């Protein structure tokens, strides 16, 4: 009429970090920007945190047999999930550089249950400078599908910041805060 | 007797070394009353619907051990889906 089960998801013990944006994975204005975020984890946590690339599509994840219909099966992105479990299952950070994932949609049904984080650059002048600089229509569109999410709830931490280094103590702060949550006391 | 409650506190306190089995996000929340007979008074885990909890071990039927993942929260009882949903058909009853 007028448009109105189980209590318990089982998820990763640690929440996988997952990077979006500014723009479309696979083209050098992102994969700088994100590389040199993972850069930054690498070391400021170092000791604490696993970072992993995933080229699976684990937006696949969740009588006729499901199949996937592109080049990754199901059985391949079952697999990847389980890894991703296994690499948190000690409580280490994980973080996942995750090739198929340029909106944080693309994993709102799994299970993973990420961090998502947005690399924004707040203004498209900016972004499309810095492309020109370095196809174009296609990074452009994927970035404003970005700036037209909800924000408070389809991202975790969303990274604006001009100076690199404020966007990674911002992250590194949030992280922090994670770990504590955690533990009572482009690659 | 509340020997009971004195067997159930040595197992929390067991639990506390003891590694984090599984985690789970919630779909349902869950606010703790003392009519609940949570295994020691006091120590039932509250949550709202879209927190994440993490799960140490089994205790019985009706609750687990675990924790809230937020900071300052401790181990304590979260209710297992049986219970979950024995509240829940509880509810519905006594509402009718
Ligand atoms: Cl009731």
């Amino acid at each position: 009429r007028m448009p109105f089960t189980p209590p318990y998801d089982v998820v990763p013990s640690m929440r996988p970090v997952v990077l979006v944006g500014p723009s479309l994975k696979g083209y050098e204005v992102t994969d700088m920007m994100q590389k040199a975020l993972f850069d930054f984890l690498k070391h400021r946590f170092e000791g604490r945190i696993s970072i992993t690339r995933v080229t699976a599509d684990i937006s696949l994840a969740k009588a006729i047999i499901e199949r996937s219909n592109t080049r990754s099966s199901l059985a391949e992105v079952q697999s990847e999930i389980e890894r991703i479990f296994e690499l948190a299952r000690t409580l280490q950070l994980v973080v996942l550089d995750a090739d198929t994932i340029n909106h944080p949609a693309q994993l709102s049904k799994t299970s993973l249950a990420p961090i998502i984080v947005y690399v924004k650059i707040s203004s498209p002048k900016v972004l499309q400078r810095l492309i020109k600089s370095r196809h174009l229509n296609v990074q452009m569109v994927a970035a404003d599908k970005l700036a037209q999410c909800p924000p408070q709830e389809s991202f975790d931490v969303i990274l604006d910041e001009n100076q690199l280094e404020d966007a990674c103590e911002h992250l590194a702060d949030y992280l922090e805060a994670y770990w504590k949550a955690t533990h009572p006391p482009r690659t | 007797r509340r020997e009971a409650e004195r067997q159930a506190q040595a197992q929390l306190e067991k639990a506390k070394t003891k590694p984090v089995a599984f985690a789970v996000r919630t779909n349902v929340r869950y606010s703790a009353a003392q009519e609940d007979d949570v295994p020691v008074p006091g120590m039932a885990i509250s949550f709202e619907a879209k927190d994440f909890l993490h799960v140490k071990e089994k205790f019985n039927n009706d609750w687990w051990i675990g924790r809230l993942v937020k900071e300052g929260c401790e181990i304590g009882f979260i209710p297992s889906p049986v219970k979950l949903e024995n509240m829940r058909l509880q509810h519905e009853q006594r509402a009718k």
